[PDB]
Parts: C-alpha cells; structure tokens; sequence
RNA sequence: AGCCGGUAGCGGGCGUGGAUCCCUGGAUGUCCGAAUGGGGGAACCCGGCCGGCGGGAACGCCGGUCACCGCGCGCGCGGGGGGAACCUGGGGAACUGAAACAUCUCAGUACCCAGAGGAGAGGAAAGAGAAAUCGACUCCCUGAGUAGCGGCGAGCGAAAGGGGACCAGCCUAAACCGUCCGGCUUGUCCGGGCGGGGUCGUGGGGCCCUCGGACCGAAUCCCCAGCCUAGCCGAAGCUGUUGGGAAGCAGCGCCAGAGAGGGUGAAAGCCCCGUAGGCGAAAGGUGGGGGGAUAGGUGAGGGUACCCGAGUACCCCGUGGUUCGUGGAGCCAUGGGGGAAUCUGGGCGGACCACCGCCUAAGGCUAAGUACUCCGGGUGACCGAUAGCGCACCAGUAC
RNA sequence: GAAUGCCGGCAUGAGUAACGAUAAAGAGGGUGAGAAUCCCUCUCGCCGUAAGCCCAAGGGUUCCUACGCAAUGGUCGUCAGCGUAGGGUUAGGCGGGACCUAAGGUGAAGCCGAAAGGCGUAGCCGAAGGGCAGCCGGUUAAUAUUCCGGCCCUUCCCGCAG
RNA sequence: AAUCCGCCUCCCAACAAGCUCUGCGUGGUGGGGAAGCCCGGGUGACAACCCCCCGAAGCCAGGGAGCCAAGAAAAGCCUCUAAGCACAACCUGCGGGAACCCGUACCGCAAACCGACACAGGUGGGCGGGUGCAAGAGCACUCAGGCGCGCGGGAGAA
C-alpha cells in the first residue's frame, strides 16, 4: 500500500463513476451518472526476498517489476559486496537502476 | 547626511530680515538641528529666572534667541559686503567658501 | 578576556552590608552568572585576602515607570564573602 | 580622550606582544573597577574617565585580536 | 565645524594634528532559536574529550571540540530553517448557481503539504493539421464567446492561423574500441567503473573499403566599460514703505540649459534648500554590454544490416487531462492484466480500414521575452486624523 | 432625520436606588491646613476545628523605612496592598537539579503512511512516589533549619594505617 | 561466570540468645525563662525548672491478626562473579583538603490566589489549647492570637 522501490509507482487517485441506463449504442436513451467519488488505486506491491553476497535483501516492489529485481541481482555479480550490511547492499543494487 | 550651513561660528554676518534687519554681528553659535544661528547682540529676549543659587535676587536675564539660518548673510572680510557664498577648490585641493561679490576667502 | 574585575562590579553600600565588616563579611554586586567558586578566586585575586566562605543571592530588578513607560531595573546578584581570620579588605573599610 | 592620545595608544599597543597586551588589559580592567567604586560613592567628578578607559580596553583587545588572527 | 542618539539637566569631556556624522570592509558579538554534545517547561540545566587559570586532585571558570541524515573515498562535501507576494508539484472542499436537487456549477478555486528561486514552469517535435504547409518553449493581442461541450439545462469554453515580445540551442544511452577492477562457469566469458566513439528524421550512427585535410565558438572562466551601496559643484537684488515680521505695495535692476518644488515672521526666479546642466569610489556588490581565453563544433560515395532509450510501445480493464459529462471518442497521461520490434522499426492526422502524408516515444539540460512587490525611488483631476494602513502619536501596543 | 444604523459627546431617570453580611460601638489624649474614619490609652463587642498559626499552589515587590494625598479606596483620610525614593530575600544538611523510576511522553533497531505525518521492544525524559546528611537558641526595620552561637552529620579528592 | 541466589541432603541453633537497626529516656554542653511593675526594651531572676495523673489518629514499624477485591517501578544499598587487574583495586579507621546551580521577601480560606470589583461564592496538606454538656473536630463560653467586616448621624410612619 505504498511505493515501488524499483519503478516509483505510487497510489493514484481515480474517480469511481456509478452509471445507470442503457447506452445509446444499444438503442437506449443514454447513460446517466448516479455518483462520482474519489478513491485510490494502489500499485500491486509485493515482497521479494533475495540472497545477495550471502545476505538476505527484501524489496517492496510492484508485481510488474518483480523481474527487475532479479536483473539487478544478476548485474550485482560484477560488484564487490562481501562484508557489506544489507542496507548497504540494497543501496548498491538500486544504484544500478 | 549633514545639515548644510552657509555660515559658521564665528564669522561676521548681516541680519537681512526680521526686526533686527540690517544688524551686523558675530555668530556666537550654530545649531544645525534647529537650522539656526546665534548672533551677538541680536534677537534679545527677557527670560524670567527664579531666585536660586545660579540667580540670586531672581528677576530677569537677557538671552540671545536663535535666528533662522536663512535670515543671515556672511560679510566678506575682503570687500566688506554681504554676499552669497561660492565654493572654490584650492591647489591641495581642499575647498573653501569665497565671496560671490569679489572673490575673497571667507574661510 | 575574563578577569577578576569583570566578576566584581561594585561594593554594596547599605547599613546591612556595613554591619558585616566587623566580622570580615564583605558584600559586592557580582556578575549575575558568576559562580561561588569563581567569586572566591576573583576576590582573592583583586583584594589579596583568603576567602573561606561565599554566600550569594539574586536581587531582582524593581519595576519602575516614567509616566506612560513601564519598565524594570536590571537584575543583580549579591555576594557575601568571608575572609580568613585576621584579614581585612581595606578598600571597603572605607567606609 | 584626545585624538592624539588615541593614535599614540594604538601605536604603542601595536608594538606590544600578546602577553604584554593581556597584562595591560588586566591592569586597565583593574583601574576600571577602581573608577566604579569611586563613582559609586560619589567621589568621581571626572566621570568621563570611565568611558575613556572602557574604550582603551576595547582598543587593546582589538589589537590583541589583530595579532592572533594571523 | 561642530560634537558626547531621542534628551534638556547634574557632573564631566571631544574636535581643522579633521571630531560628531554618512558609505564600504573588518573585529567583537552573552543566552535562546533550524539549534546541532546531552536534557529541557525557548532564552534554563547537565556532560565527554584536549588545552589553560586558581593552592587546585575534589570544585569552578576560560578556549577548542562533540547531533542526525545524504553522497563521495574515520576523513571530506552537502543538507536542515526562514522569506510579503509571485511559481511549480502532491492532495483538495463547501456555501453558492442550476430560482428545489443528485449529474453539472462554484473550481482544480479556498485551503493543507513538499519544493524552487530571484523568478518559477515550459522548451529544441514519436508537434501541429490540410496549408502541396508550419517549424523549440514562454508571454501579449487577435482568432472567439467562434469550434464545440452541456440534466443540449444553469452554464462551460478551446486550438490552428495571423499580429507582436524575445530569441539559442545543447549533453547523453546503445553499436564499436580501450583500459582497470571481480565473479567462477576459465575465456573470443559475464558483470561493474572510467576514457574514446556517438546524437539523428533531407533518417542518423557504428563497423569495413574508397577517395578529400582552416574556419566556427559558448549558457564556463578572466579582464573592462556601465550600474548600485556615501557624496559634490551649481546663475541672478538692492532701496523705500505699511507691518511684530515683507517675500505684500512702490522705485530701479539682474539671472535663466535653472520660472519644478519646499522653506524663511505674510505672498521671494535672484535669502536658504534646491531645480537645469554637470561631476564623483580606495572598499564591497553587480556586470544581460565590450574584450580575451577555454570547453566544444567539421567530408563524400560504396558495402555491412551491428546500434538507435522495456515490463516501454501495443491491446484490454479502471480513471484523469482536453472544448469533449460515454459520446461515433481519437489524442496525451497511467493504477491492474497480458506484452513486442530496431527503420522493411515504430507513434500520429478524432472509431475503423485502405491510400496519401507528418513525426521519431519510453534519458537529461537550456538564457531571453512572463509573474510578484518585503525593500528603494519617482509620480497622482489619491486621503487629510471618524479619512488614509489596524498604527501620522513608543501599535500588532493597551486591553 | 430615522437603518433596535456606526463612533463620539452630552442629557433623563435623580440628589433618586445604593455605599456589599445586623460581630458594635463609646470616650480621652496626640498629629494635622483639615480628623466619626490615622496613631496612643481605657471601656465595650465578635471569632477562637478560626475570623488564630504553619505549608503547598497561584500571585510577583504587594515586604521594611522615609516622604506624600491628584487619582485608586464605594464616605473621609493626616492612613493604605496607592504615588516617589532608598533598603530587604545569605543554605554541602530545607525544597528542586548534578540520583531513581510511574502513568505518560519521547524514541537507536524496526514497522506504516500521497506529503504533512502515525506507530514502536530497548534507551531517555517524566513526581507531591523511592532515595538522601541539621537540631535548639540568639540576632534585623525587613532573612534566617540559610547569618551567629552551641552541639552533630553527609559526599567527593588526596594521604597514612590495618 | 559465580564461592552468590535457587533446589536437594546432613549437622547444630531456634517464639532464646547473638549480630544489626530505629524509636524513647538519660546524657558532657548550650539555651530558654511568667505575671506584675518601670520607658519592643529593663526588672522580676543566681528565677524555679520537681511530683502525680490523662494520653494520641504520631513514634518504635518493614509490628500483629483477620479478610478478598489479592494490593508500582527503578536507583541508592548488600552479595556474586566477567573482562581486566592483582607495586593495582576495594573495605575499614583516621587525617587534611573540596563541596556547584536555582528557590528563599511578602500575601496564601484571602483586600495580594480563581471569580471584570478591596465581590457574603471557589481554593489541597499540617497544628488547632481549656471547661462543661455521655463521646467528638458537635454545641456554649473562653486562651494564645486575630478581628468589629472603608460611610456615618438621627428618627421610631405605612
Ligand atoms: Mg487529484
Ligand atoms: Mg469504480
Ligand atoms: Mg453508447
Ligand atoms: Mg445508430
Ligand atoms: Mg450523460
Ligand atoms: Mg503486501
Ligand atoms: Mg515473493
Ligand atoms: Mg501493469
Ligand atoms: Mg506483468
Ligand atoms: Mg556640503
Ligand atoms: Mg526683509
Ligand atoms: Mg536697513
Ligand atoms: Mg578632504
Ligand atoms: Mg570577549
Ligand atoms: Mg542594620
Ligand atoms: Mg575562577
Ligand atoms: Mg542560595
Ligand atoms: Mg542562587
Ligand atoms: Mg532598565
Ligand atoms: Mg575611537
Ligand atoms: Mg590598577
Ligand atoms: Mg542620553
Ligand atoms: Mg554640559
Ligand atoms: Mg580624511
Ligand atoms: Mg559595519
Ligand atoms: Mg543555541
Ligand atoms: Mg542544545
Ligand atoms: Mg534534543
Ligand atoms: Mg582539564
Ligand atoms: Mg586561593
Ligand atoms: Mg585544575
Ligand atoms: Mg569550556
Ligand atoms: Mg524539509
Ligand atoms: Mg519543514
Ligand atoms: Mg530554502
Ligand atoms: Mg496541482
Ligand atoms: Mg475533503
Ligand atoms: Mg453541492
Ligand atoms: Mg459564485
Ligand atoms: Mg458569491
Ligand atoms: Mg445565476
Ligand atoms: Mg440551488
Ligand atoms: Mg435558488
Ligand atoms: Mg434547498
Ligand atoms: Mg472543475
Ligand atoms: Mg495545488
Ligand atoms: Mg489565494
Ligand atoms: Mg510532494
Ligand atoms: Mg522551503
Ligand atoms: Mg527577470
Ligand atoms: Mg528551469
Ligand atoms: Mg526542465
Ligand atoms: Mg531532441
Ligand atoms: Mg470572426
Ligand atoms: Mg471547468
Ligand atoms: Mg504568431
Ligand atoms: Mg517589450
Ligand atoms: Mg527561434
Ligand atoms: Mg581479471
Ligand atoms: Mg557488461
Ligand atoms: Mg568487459
Ligand atoms: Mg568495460
Ligand atoms: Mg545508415
Ligand atoms: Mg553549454
Ligand atoms: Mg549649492
Ligand atoms: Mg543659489
Ligand atoms: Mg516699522
Ligand atoms: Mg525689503
Ligand atoms: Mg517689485
Ligand atoms: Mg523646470
Ligand atoms: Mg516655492
Ligand atoms: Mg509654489
Ligand atoms: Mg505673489
Ligand atoms: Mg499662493
Ligand atoms: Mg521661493
Ligand atoms: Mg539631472
Ligand atoms: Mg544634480
Ligand atoms: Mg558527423
Ligand atoms: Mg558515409
Ligand atoms: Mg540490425
Ligand atoms: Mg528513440
Ligand atoms: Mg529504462
Ligand atoms: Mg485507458
Ligand atoms: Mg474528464
Ligand atoms: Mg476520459
Ligand atoms: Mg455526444
Ligand atoms: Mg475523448
Ligand atoms: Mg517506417
Ligand atoms: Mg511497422
Ligand atoms: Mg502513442
Ligand atoms: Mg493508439
Ligand atoms: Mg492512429
Ligand atoms: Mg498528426
Ligand atoms: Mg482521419
Ligand atoms: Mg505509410
Ligand atoms: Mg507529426
Ligand atoms: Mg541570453
Ligand atoms: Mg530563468
Ligand atoms: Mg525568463
Ligand atoms: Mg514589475
Ligand atoms: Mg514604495
Ligand atoms: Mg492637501
Ligand atoms: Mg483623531
Ligand atoms: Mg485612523
Ligand atoms: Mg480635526
Ligand atoms: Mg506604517
Ligand atoms: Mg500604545
Ligand atoms: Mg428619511
Ligand atoms: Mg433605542
Ligand atoms: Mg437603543
Ligand atoms: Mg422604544
Ligand atoms: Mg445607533
Ligand atoms: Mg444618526
Ligand atoms: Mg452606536
Ligand atoms: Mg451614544
Ligand atoms: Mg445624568
Ligand atoms: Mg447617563
Ligand atoms: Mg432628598
Ligand atoms: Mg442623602
Ligand atoms: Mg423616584
Ligand atoms: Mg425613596
Ligand atoms: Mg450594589
Ligand atoms: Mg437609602
Ligand atoms: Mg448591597
Ligand atoms: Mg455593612
Ligand atoms: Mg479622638
Ligand atoms: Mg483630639
Ligand atoms: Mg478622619
Ligand atoms: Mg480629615
Ligand atoms: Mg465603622
Ligand atoms: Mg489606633
Ligand atoms: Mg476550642
Ligand atoms: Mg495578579
Ligand atoms: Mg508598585
Ligand atoms: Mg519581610
Ligand atoms: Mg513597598
Ligand atoms: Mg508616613
Ligand atoms: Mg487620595
Ligand atoms: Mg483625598
Ligand atoms: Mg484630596
Ligand atoms: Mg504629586
Ligand atoms: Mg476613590
Ligand atoms: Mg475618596
Ligand atoms: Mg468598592
Ligand atoms: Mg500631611
Ligand atoms: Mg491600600
Ligand atoms: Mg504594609
Ligand atoms: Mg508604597
Ligand atoms: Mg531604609
Ligand atoms: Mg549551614
Ligand atoms: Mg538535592
Ligand atoms: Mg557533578
Ligand atoms: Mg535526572
Ligand atoms: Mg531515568
Ligand atoms: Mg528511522
Ligand atoms: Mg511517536
Ligand atoms: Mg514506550
Ligand atoms: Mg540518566
Ligand atoms: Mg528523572
Ligand atoms: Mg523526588
Ligand atoms: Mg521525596
Ligand atoms: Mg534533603
Ligand atoms: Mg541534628
Ligand atoms: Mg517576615
Ligand atoms: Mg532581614
Ligand atoms: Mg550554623
Ligand atoms: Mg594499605
Ligand atoms: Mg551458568
Ligand atoms: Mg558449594
Ligand atoms: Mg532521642
Ligand atoms: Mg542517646
Ligand atoms: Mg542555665
Ligand atoms: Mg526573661
Ligand atoms: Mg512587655
Ligand atoms: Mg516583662
Ligand atoms: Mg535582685
Ligand atoms: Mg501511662
Ligand atoms: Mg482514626
Ligand atoms: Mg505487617
Ligand atoms: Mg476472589
Ligand atoms: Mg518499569
Ligand atoms: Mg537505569
Ligand atoms: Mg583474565
Ligand atoms: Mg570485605
Ligand atoms: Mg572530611
Ligand atoms: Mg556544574
Ligand atoms: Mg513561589
Ligand atoms: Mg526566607
Ligand atoms: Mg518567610
Ligand atoms: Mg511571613
Ligand atoms: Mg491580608
Ligand atoms: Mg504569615
Ligand atoms: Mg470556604
Ligand atoms: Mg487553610
Ligand atoms: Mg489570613
Ligand atoms: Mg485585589
Ligand atoms: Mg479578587
Ligand atoms: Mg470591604
Ligand atoms: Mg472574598
Ligand atoms: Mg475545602
Ligand atoms: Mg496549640
Ligand atoms: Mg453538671
Ligand atoms: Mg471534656
Ligand atoms: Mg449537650
Ligand atoms: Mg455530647
Ligand atoms: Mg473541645
Ligand atoms: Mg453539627
Ligand atoms: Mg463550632
Ligand atoms: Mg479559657
Ligand atoms: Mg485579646
Ligand atoms: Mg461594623
Ligand atoms: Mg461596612
Ligand atoms: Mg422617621
Ligand atoms: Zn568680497
């Protein structure tokens, strides 16, 4: 319910538009709007836990960009990350974005 | 920045206006913040003084009341005439007041 | 720079302060932030005595007025220093 | 004090070392307290001497600060 | 040539050996405050470490230093908070209007929040849209209350084009080359960094052949005019008379690139301050103008088909933006799902298809013309103390 | 000329209601320009689980002394919590801090949220709770467990001995 | 980790004593000291300072019993040991030295606090004497102490 660490996708505001009536294309009088109210659309955030240089790293990422985490782990083979903290490993992965 | 004073203590001025118009006299004091000069023996007033240490017997003393600086006119020590004031740069070159009629210095 | 003469401002001139001279208790106006330990050093440095006791008290300024204008005198601090047996502060013996 | 005396004070002060300047400040702050004590018992008619001494002390501290900024 | 603020007095001092005062730079600058050693009920309190003071070890004082976060190899750089209005982004009402009311309106307004700076945004076409055309963006006029949108109600309301202001265009990613570093799955590897190369729509670039060998020039830096932060010079009138006072009246003059205006005892071109016209910076600030550097910029064929920005385009679902309220609904944006290709690729011209054209998405920057008025100045068929700012006065005070 | 308009001024009601507990006063002497109202004396009355004394809040010089009476005081005023000025508040042991923790607050780690922010074990802050060493008397116009006197005590530092 | 604490076993001690701590009394010593009378002070006075009774809700206290609704924390303190260190360090006695910051006036059931007022209202804790009334903090009077309430003088109708 927040922000994708890979894409930056975040909650957006969208209207909820309740409608009545038969559309004109079906031969009806037309659609009438019986209510418009704000709501939020959330990114499909999920957890992704990966091992990187012997350390466990967790990403909060939209389902759309789950493979983008694994690509980062691949490209992390050309880095020197041994002995680093997970917080420090995570910053190094995201720098490759 | 500073009050402009065409006259100073203590050159000799003609009093050209007011009840003492025509009097020539020396400038005892200049009060820039009032734009006023005191001229010897001009503009005399009768001030009451209380019986006191400074004035035993009390009664009245005589004060010189200030004159508005514009009422007064320097008298040129060279040609002895009342004059407007010009400015002249010497060779230093400091600047001095000079008589508008002739050209003598007023200092 | 901080010297003994920035800590000790003036003698306290009153019948209560004078009554203390006979015992070697001398009363000064001191800087309001000045500590008991530093008044001791300041008095010893300035008056060539040995302070064995220091009492202090704040003296709040009096509110005062000149017509329309209500104000306050500045706050002050008093110090009573006890000199070693036999010693004197001749500058205050004055009287 | 007089203008000539001030120039003279600054010239002499600018030839003293920091240690000598501190000892002079310390002595002038001593004399300043003396003036305070005298003023406080109504025995200092020449009260201008207080202001002059406070500004002497300020000039000395100014010179002492000159010599230690380099 | 006077001076020690408003502010006189007491009591004392200073200044042509140049004071007071005005401008610039510097020094000092308790405590609180982003407040940052720690704590705290802001302006108080309590510490560590190094050095100093005291007879000084206990105690205290003085100087230095010590928060947290980000980035960069414990070190360094940066951040924090404030600013009248203006600006952009993230959120975002209602009264009211529709003579009731729900879609609609008010309005993406008020307001909250984040951020920017002297501006901000935008910006160098995956544009427009019909001109066989135009050529970044911004801003003004106009197009136009048009086109359209709309319980087709109340109402809402474009763009192109034309006229103007200003004017300017650049840097990358990828192909390919080089080098350093490290992974294990050992090399024609893969990855990460840096350098070279490369930047486009008459498509451009790479690589391989082939011929051919100085002008440009910054938005960066240096210098300098110019300007700002104090200032200065500046023409020409006397007499009489009434009057407390002349500048009024009278006589006789004079100046004017100056007869704007304000003072002076009343009504003054010539008494004072000024005005016209000129002059002026050692120091700090500015410098868009002038000059100089540096950065950077630069060929033609032919072949090769290597590269040309991905969870992107694209389609579907849910919405927003636009004049567009589901409409025949495209375009631009994107929360969910599915999901390409590298020019014979792709997006657009209002469903869709064909034809004919326009453009080159998924990286970034970019002056000027525009907005505002805390501040300074100039000017009012603006107010003149119940007016004009809430405040002409010690007011965001008293209360 | 009217808006129970706005601001200010000034009337009427009117020398009227009232002068704030029905605990209560009288006289003599003094001071003074002035005295029912200030000071002093005597008599009278009222409170006395208070209407007396101590402490904590809160208030912030109202305390003490001198001088004064325009206003403040429901009258008067020579008086005063009022005007002007000078003086007055003294701690190793009392209270708080250089100690502890409570609710709660804050908050390394960590969690969450369009922004602002919301949580959060430890830790920290937080008292009228825990803890901690001073009693009696004298002195000032005004402070006193603080000054002084007598007799006691606590912590820290350094040293000696065991 | 522990020699401490907890648990098991044995010995002895136990409603004792012992060790320890507090209260009260005494205690070298230092103070105080009435009425009355003279002008807050002097005198009283070389003041005396003793006996008996009553007696707390306070103290010894972390006392005892009963009951159910089952009644903070942490530091000071003591003990255990770890790194370390064991010429140190800690404990005990003594001696010398050192001991900071803030509050302290005054009002405080009220004329100084909250109520626009010197307002019959509101304001938490402690002391609150004596006699009598069965008791009491009730009631009457009264001590110490504090007051007569900041308009009065007459009159004697509704
Ligand atoms: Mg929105
Ligand atoms: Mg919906
Ligand atoms: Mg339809
Ligand atoms: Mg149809
Ligand atoms: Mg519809
Ligand atoms: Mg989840
Ligand atoms: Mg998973
Ligand atoms: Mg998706
Ligand atoms: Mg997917
Ligand atoms: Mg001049
Ligand atoms: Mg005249
Ligand atoms: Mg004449
Ligand atoms: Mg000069
Ligand atoms: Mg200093
Ligand atoms: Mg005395
Ligand atoms: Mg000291
Ligand atoms: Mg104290
Ligand atoms: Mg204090
Ligand atoms: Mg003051
Ligand atoms: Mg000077
Ligand atoms: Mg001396
Ligand atoms: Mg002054
Ligand atoms: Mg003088
Ligand atoms: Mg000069
Ligand atoms: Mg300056
Ligand atoms: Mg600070
Ligand atoms: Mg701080
Ligand atoms: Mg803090
Ligand atoms: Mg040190
Ligand atoms: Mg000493
Ligand atoms: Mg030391
Ligand atoms: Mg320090
Ligand atoms: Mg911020
Ligand atoms: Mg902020
Ligand atoms: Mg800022
Ligand atoms: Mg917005
Ligand atoms: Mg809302
Ligand atoms: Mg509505
Ligand atoms: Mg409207
Ligand atoms: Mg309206
Ligand atoms: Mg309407
Ligand atoms: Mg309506
Ligand atoms: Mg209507
Ligand atoms: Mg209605
Ligand atoms: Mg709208
Ligand atoms: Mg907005
Ligand atoms: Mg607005
Ligand atoms: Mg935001
Ligand atoms: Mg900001
Ligand atoms: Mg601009
Ligand atoms: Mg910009
Ligand atoms: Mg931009
Ligand atoms: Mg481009
Ligand atoms: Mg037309
Ligand atoms: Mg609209
Ligand atoms: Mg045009
Ligand atoms: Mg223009
Ligand atoms: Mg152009
Ligand atoms: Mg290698
Ligand atoms: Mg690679
Ligand atoms: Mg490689
Ligand atoms: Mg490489
Ligand atoms: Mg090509
Ligand atoms: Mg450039
Ligand atoms: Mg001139
Ligand atoms: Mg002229
Ligand atoms: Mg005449
Ligand atoms: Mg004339
Ligand atoms: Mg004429
Ligand atoms: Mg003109
Ligand atoms: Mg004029
Ligand atoms: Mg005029
Ligand atoms: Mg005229
Ligand atoms: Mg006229
Ligand atoms: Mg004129
Ligand atoms: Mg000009
Ligand atoms: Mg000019
Ligand atoms: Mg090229
Ligand atoms: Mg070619
Ligand atoms: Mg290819
Ligand atoms: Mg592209
Ligand atoms: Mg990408
Ligand atoms: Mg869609
Ligand atoms: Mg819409
Ligand atoms: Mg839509
Ligand atoms: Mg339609
Ligand atoms: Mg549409
Ligand atoms: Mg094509
Ligand atoms: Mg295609
Ligand atoms: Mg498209
Ligand atoms: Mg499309
Ligand atoms: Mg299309
Ligand atoms: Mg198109
Ligand atoms: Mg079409
Ligand atoms: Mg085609
Ligand atoms: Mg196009
Ligand atoms: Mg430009
Ligand atoms: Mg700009
Ligand atoms: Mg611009
Ligand atoms: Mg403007
Ligand atoms: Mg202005
Ligand atoms: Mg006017
Ligand atoms: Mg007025
Ligand atoms: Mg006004
Ligand atoms: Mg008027
Ligand atoms: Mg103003
Ligand atoms: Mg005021
Ligand atoms: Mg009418
Ligand atoms: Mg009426
Ligand atoms: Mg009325
Ligand atoms: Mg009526
Ligand atoms: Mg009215
Ligand atoms: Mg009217
Ligand atoms: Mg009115
Ligand atoms: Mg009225
Ligand atoms: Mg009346
Ligand atoms: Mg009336
Ligand atoms: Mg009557
Ligand atoms: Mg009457
Ligand atoms: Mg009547
Ligand atoms: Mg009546
Ligand atoms: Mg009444
Ligand atoms: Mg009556
Ligand atoms: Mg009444
Ligand atoms: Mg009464
Ligand atoms: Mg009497
Ligand atoms: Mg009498
Ligand atoms: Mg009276
Ligand atoms: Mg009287
Ligand atoms: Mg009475
Ligand atoms: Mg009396
Ligand atoms: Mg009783
Ligand atoms: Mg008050
Ligand atoms: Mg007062
Ligand atoms: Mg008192
Ligand atoms: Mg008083
Ligand atoms: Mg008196
Ligand atoms: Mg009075
Ligand atoms: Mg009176
Ligand atoms: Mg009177
Ligand atoms: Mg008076
Ligand atoms: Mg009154
Ligand atoms: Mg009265
Ligand atoms: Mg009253
Ligand atoms: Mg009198
Ligand atoms: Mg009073
Ligand atoms: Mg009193
Ligand atoms: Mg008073
Ligand atoms: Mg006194
Ligand atoms: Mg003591
Ligand atoms: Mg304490
Ligand atoms: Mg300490
Ligand atoms: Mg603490
Ligand atoms: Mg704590
Ligand atoms: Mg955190
Ligand atoms: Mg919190
Ligand atoms: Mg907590
Ligand atoms: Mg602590
Ligand atoms: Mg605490
Ligand atoms: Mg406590
Ligand atoms: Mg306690
Ligand atoms: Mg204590
Ligand atoms: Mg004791
Ligand atoms: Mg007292
Ligand atoms: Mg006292
Ligand atoms: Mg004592
Ligand atoms: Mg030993
Ligand atoms: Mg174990
Ligand atoms: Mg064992
Ligand atoms: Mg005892
Ligand atoms: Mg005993
Ligand atoms: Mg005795
Ligand atoms: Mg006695
Ligand atoms: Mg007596
Ligand atoms: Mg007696
Ligand atoms: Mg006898
Ligand atoms: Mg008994
Ligand atoms: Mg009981
Ligand atoms: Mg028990
Ligand atoms: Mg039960
Ligand atoms: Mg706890
Ligand atoms: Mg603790
Ligand atoms: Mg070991
Ligand atoms: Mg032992
Ligand atoms: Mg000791
Ligand atoms: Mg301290
Ligand atoms: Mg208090
Ligand atoms: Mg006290
Ligand atoms: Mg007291
Ligand atoms: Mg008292
Ligand atoms: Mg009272
Ligand atoms: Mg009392
Ligand atoms: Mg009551
Ligand atoms: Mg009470
Ligand atoms: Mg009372
Ligand atoms: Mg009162
Ligand atoms: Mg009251
Ligand atoms: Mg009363
Ligand atoms: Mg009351
Ligand atoms: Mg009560
Ligand atoms: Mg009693
Ligand atoms: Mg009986
Ligand atoms: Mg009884
Ligand atoms: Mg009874
Ligand atoms: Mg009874
Ligand atoms: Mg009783
Ligand atoms: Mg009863
Ligand atoms: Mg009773
Ligand atoms: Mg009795
Ligand atoms: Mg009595
Ligand atoms: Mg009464
Ligand atoms: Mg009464
Ligand atoms: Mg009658
Ligand atoms: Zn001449």
């Amino acid at each position: 319910s927040k922000v994708c660490e890979i894409s930056g996708k975040r909650p957006i505001v969208a209207n909820s538009i309740q409608r009545r009536g038969k559309a004109k294309r079906e031969g009806g009088v037309g659609k009438k709007t019986t209510g418009i109210s704000k709501r939020r659309q959330y990114p499909n955030l999920q957890k992704v836990r990966v091992r990187v240089a012997g350390q466990e790293i967790t990403f909060r990422v939209a389902a759309s960009h789950i493979p983008k985490v694994y690509e980062l782990v691949e490209r992390a083979k050309g880095l020197k990350l041994e002995g680093l903290s997970p917080k420090e490993i995570k910053k190094e992965l995201l720098k490759l974005l | 920045m500073r009050v402009k004073m065409h006259v100073k203590k203590g050159d000799t001025v003609l009093v050209a206006s007011g009840k003492y118009k025509g009097r020539v006299g020396k400038v005892k004091e200049v009060l820039p913040k009032k734009y006023a000069v005191i001229v010897e023996g001009v503009n005399i007033v009768k001030k009451a003084v209380r019986v006191s240490p400074k004035y035993p017997q009390g009664g009245f003393i005589e004060k010189e009341a200030p004159l508005h600086a514009s009422k007064v006119r320097p008298i040129c020590p060279a040609c002895g005439k009342p004059t407007r004031v010009r400015k002249k740069f010497l060779e230093n070159g400091k600047k001095i007041r000079v008589c508008a009629k002739c050209g003598g210095a007023l200092d | 720079m901080k010297t003994a003469y920035d800590v000790i401002l003036a003698p306290v001139l009153s019948e209560k302060a004078y009554a203390g001279f006979a015992e070697g208790k001398y009363t000064f106006w001191v800087h309001p932030k000045a500590t008991k330990t530093e008044i001791k050093n300041a008095v010893e440095t300035a008056f060539k005595v040995k302070v064995v006791k220091v009492n202090t008290l704040h003296v709040r300024g009096k509110k005062k007025r000149l017509g329309r204008y209500l104000g306050k005198r500045p706050d002050r601090k008093k110090a009573i220093v006890q000199v070693a047996p036999g010693q004197k502060i001749e500058a205050l013996e004055g009287l | 004090m007089k203008l000539s005396e001030v120039r003279k004070q600054l010239e002499e002060a600018r030839k003293l070392s920091p240690v000598e300047l501190e000892k002079l400040v310390r002595e002038k702050k001593r004399e300043l307290m003396e003036l305070r004590f005298q003023a406080s018992i109504g025995q200092l008619s020449q009260n201008h001497k207080i202001r002059d001494l406070k500004r002497q002390i300020a000039r000395l501290l100014t010179v002492l600060n000159e010599k230690r900024r380099q």
